[PDB]
């Protein structure tokens, strides 16, 4: 809902697509205006050059206009071909984003926006595509005690899930992304190597549930 | 590049003829202006990936890992890292040409770079979702290892070795870049191509394009005015063709440079501000970490990966 | 507008730090543009600095707010352009705007780290780019930040797909 309010009050928000339609309109307006140019010739008007000058000279002046107009057209075509490459690249990226964030769930970093990707929805648009990319962002970054492992019976215990944390009295394992602690238990740890292997290892209780 | 200056030197007789060609020249100015705007966008897309500026803390308590060769040097005029000094030390008019500075300069790029490096070192992938989180360097490695299918126990058994291997690899790159400047050729080519495009216009400017004289003051004093005007139109067409060729080349190159900037921006997000699973994307090996560097009109990254030491034969089922 | 022994151009001619053989008379740049002359009578080497040129960039407020406009002259010193509110930027000579020592975000770009905006009693101000707020994150090797709760943000992204089918 906030996006809809934003797009309504701030139309410039859609400028990336407005620019496409503006560039093509300008390319056409450019040819039409250049068409009236004489390109240094006696007259840019064909009926006028033919009635004004004896035919063999009018033909020379016509070749000057033809070259100038053909140059305007080649410039236009070149610009449209370069832009076609740019538009195709954007279309390829847009197609990629639809597949990656709408019809599947991509792990690409910040690909469809900052946050953890959750879901995405396409919209049609005048000569373009608009997507609403929905992501998660953490609400509050709280400070906890940590360790790479804790040990018991002289051996190092590592998480099979997430990260080992502490509140100052007990050790818990949370998710990599969120602070939802489990008491450390034997059933959810990996044991390998001596306690002394891990730098920063803490001596603590691993519970039997 | 402005036709008035390039072609006439602001002189009246050819200027009036240029006005008759009109938008035929002003469209060249629009194309080049558009490219210049995109060049600032490219720099920003590649380096301004931090919403806040992050800094390395006063004490580098990073588990034995030396990031001092990638992080900026506080004592210098420009806050460049030791490796950036190598990158910058090795990679390098009234003719209508105006050249403008970037909005985002080497010093400001270095400030974004410092934030990007501080980010990957102390926050890693958490930098990709909201305010970055604080993680001990060895814990950051635990996540980086688990992310490639290797249990964190592995890094602890080898932490001393990992720190030594990392520190050595960064140092060897600096020695390589110092003795072999051609190593940075992919960027040296960019600056060389643009210099050549400009040198090409300046040299073509002296051409008569088959006309009686390429010098404007000379054609005007040499020939009766109505003929001089014809010879001037020949020079104007030839110069406009040189300018259109230049603009076309800069537009095609702008598409190529933008594609490289997009890839560079992608690599920073994928290997520096998160940990991508793309195959061989930032180099051969298992991706571990990556560090950006600023560069003269480009970006350089050190992509750090793991490679197995010895492929032993075991029975399987 | 100079003419030395038949060789011409327009510029500012000052003492050069170049040396030459007694033999030589002119210096040359790409495509044989003269970049130095020796005077025909005075035995001094003089450096030709092309006469200054650049575009004119106008700093415009939203017109839905005010009529306060400053002008940036590219590739020129404020010795050659001025007015009363005259400040030199790295990009060019800026007239009508004031300068502030503090850094801020960037609304209206000048170049070389300098960017303008409007602040209040409103005026046109050139600022140092801040590149964003600083985040003074504390750090240790035995503590970790792990968040509690999350929210949803949605990014609106617009991409080009097609062009007008012209012929
Ligand atoms: C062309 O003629 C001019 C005269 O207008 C010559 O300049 C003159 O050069 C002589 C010899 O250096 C100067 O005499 C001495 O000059 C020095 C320093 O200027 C001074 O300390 C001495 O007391 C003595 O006057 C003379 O002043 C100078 N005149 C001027 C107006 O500069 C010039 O050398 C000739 N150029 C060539 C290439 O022959
Ligand atoms: C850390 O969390 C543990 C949870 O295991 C806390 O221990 C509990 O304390 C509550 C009351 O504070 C008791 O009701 C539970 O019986 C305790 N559980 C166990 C397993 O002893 C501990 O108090 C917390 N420490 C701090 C400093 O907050
Ligand atoms: C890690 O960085 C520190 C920076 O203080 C290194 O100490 C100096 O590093 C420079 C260049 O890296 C050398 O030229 C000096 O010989 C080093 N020692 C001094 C000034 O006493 C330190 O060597 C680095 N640690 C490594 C590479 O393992
Ligand atoms: C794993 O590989 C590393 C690096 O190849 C080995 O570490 C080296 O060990 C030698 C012992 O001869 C030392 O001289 C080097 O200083 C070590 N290098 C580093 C970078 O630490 C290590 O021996 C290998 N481990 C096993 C079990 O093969
Ligand atoms: C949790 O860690 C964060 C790291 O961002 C702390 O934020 C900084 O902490 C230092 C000292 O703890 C302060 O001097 C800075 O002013 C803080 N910077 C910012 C941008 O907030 C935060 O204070 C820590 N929280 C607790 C309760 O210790
Ligand atoms: C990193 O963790 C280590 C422990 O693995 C800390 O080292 C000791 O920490 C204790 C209590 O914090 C201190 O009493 C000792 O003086 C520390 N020894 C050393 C050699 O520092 C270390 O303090 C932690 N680092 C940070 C920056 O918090
Ligand atoms: C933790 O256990 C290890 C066993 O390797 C031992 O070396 C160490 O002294 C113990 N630490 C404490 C504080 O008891
Ligand atoms: C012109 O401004 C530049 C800033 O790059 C400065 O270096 C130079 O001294 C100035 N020149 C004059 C004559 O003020
Ligand atoms: C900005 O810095 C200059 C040079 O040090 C100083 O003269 C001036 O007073 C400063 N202005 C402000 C507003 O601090």
């Amino acid at each position: 809902g906030k996006i809809q309010d934003s797009l309504s009050s701030t139309p410039s928000a859609l400028g990336k697509l407005q620019d496409v339609v503006n560039q093509n309109a300008q390319a056409l307006n450019t040819l039409v205006k250049q068409l009236s140019s004489n390109f240094g010739a006696i007259s840019s008007v064909l009926n006028d050059i033919l009635s004004r000058l004896d035919p063999p000279e009018a033909e020379v002046q016509i070749d000057r206009l033809i070259t100038g107009r053909l140059q305007s057209l080649q410039t236009y075509v070149t610009q449209q071909l370069i832009r076609a490459a740019e538009i195709r690249a954007s279309a390829n990226l847009a197609a990629t984003k639809m597949s990656e964030c709408v019809l599947g769930q991509s792990k690409r970093v910040d690909f469809c926006g900052k946050g953890y990707h959750l879901m995405s929805f396409p919209q049609s648009a005048p000569h373009g595509v608009v997507f609403l990319h929905v992501t998660y962002v953490p609400a509050q970054e709280k400070n906890f005690t940590t360790a790479p492992a804790i040990c018991h019976d002289g051996k190092a215990h590592f998480p099979r899930e997430g990260v080992f944390v502490s509140n100052g009295t007990h050790w818990f394992v949370t998710q990599r992304n969120f602070y939802e602690p489990q008491i450390i238990t034997t059933d959810n740890t990996f044991v390998s190597g001596n306690c002394d292997v891990v730098i920063g290892i803490v001596n603590n209780t691993v519970y039997d549930p | 590049v402005d036709c008035t200056m390039y072609i006439c030197g602001d002189s009246t007789e050819c200027s009036n003829l240029l006005l008759q060609y009109g938008s035929f020249c002003t469209q060249l100015n629009r194309a080049l202006t558009g490219i210049a705007v995109e060049q600032d966008k490219n720099t920003q897309e590649v380096f301004a990936q931090v919403k806040q500026i992050y800094k390395t803390p006063p004490i580098k308590d990073f588990g034995g890992f030396n990031f001092s060769q990638i992080l900026p040097d506080p004592s210098k005029p420009s806050k460049r890292s030791p490796i950036e000094d190598l990158l910058f030390n090795k990679v390098t008019k009234f003719n209508g040409l105006t050249v403008l500075p970037p909005l985002l300069t080497d010093e400001m790029i270095a400030q974004y770079t410092s934030a990007l490096l501080a980010g990957t070192i102390t926050s890693g992938w958490t930098f990709g979702a909201g305010p970055a989180l604080q993680i001990p360097f060895p814990m950051q490695m635990a996540y980086r290892f688990n992310g490639i299918g290797v249990t964190q126990n592995v890094l602890y058994e080898n932490q001393k070795l990992i720190a030594n291997q990392f520190n050595s690899a960064i140092g060897k790159i600096q020695d390589s870049l110092s003795s072999t400047p051609s190593a940075l050729g992919k960027l040296q080519d960019v600056v060389n191509q643009n210099a050549q495009a400009l040198n090409t216009l300046v040299k073509q400017l002296s051409s008569n394009f088959g006309a009686i004289s390429s010098v404007l003051n000379d054609i005007l004093s040499r020939l009766d005015p109505p003929e001089a005007e014809v010879q001037i139109d020949r020079l104007i067409t030839g110069r406009l063709q040189s300018l259109q060729t230049y603009v076309t080349q800069q537009l095609i190159r702008a598409a190529e440079i933008r594609a490289s900037a997009n890839l560079a921006a992608t690599k920073m997000s994928e290997c520096v501000l998160g940990q991508s699973k793309r195959v061989d994307f930032c180099g051969k090996g298992y991706h571990l970490m990556s560090f950006p560097q600023s560069a003269p009109h480009g970006v350089v990254f050190l992509h750090v990966t793991y490679v197995p030491a010895q492929e032993k034969n075991f029975t399987t089922a | 507008n100079f003419n030395f022994n038949g060789l011409t151009g327009t510029g500012v001619l000052t003492e050069s730090n170049k040396k030459f053989l007694p033999f030589q008379q002119f210096g040359r740049d790409i495509a044989d543009t003269t970049d130095a002359v020796r005077d025909p009578q005075t035995l001094e080497i003089l450096d030709i600095t092309p006469c200054s040129f650049g575009g004119v960039s106008v700093i415009t407020p939203g017109t839905n707010t005010s009529n306060q406009v400053a002008v940036l002259y590219q590739d020129v010193n404020c010795t050659e352009v001025t007015g009363s509110n005259v400040f030199q930027t790295r990009a060019g000579c800026l007239i009508g705007a004031e300068h502030v020592n503090n850094s801020y975000e960037c609304d209206i770009p000048i170049g070389a780290g300098i960017c303008a905006s409007y602040q209040t009693s409103q005026s046109i101000i050139a600022y140092t780019m801040s590149l964003g707020a600083e985040n003074s994150v504390a750090y240790s090797n035995n503590s970790i930040a792990i968040p509690t709760n999350f929210t949803i943000s949605v990014t609106t992204e617009i991409l080009p797909v097609s062009m007008t089918k012209t012929s």
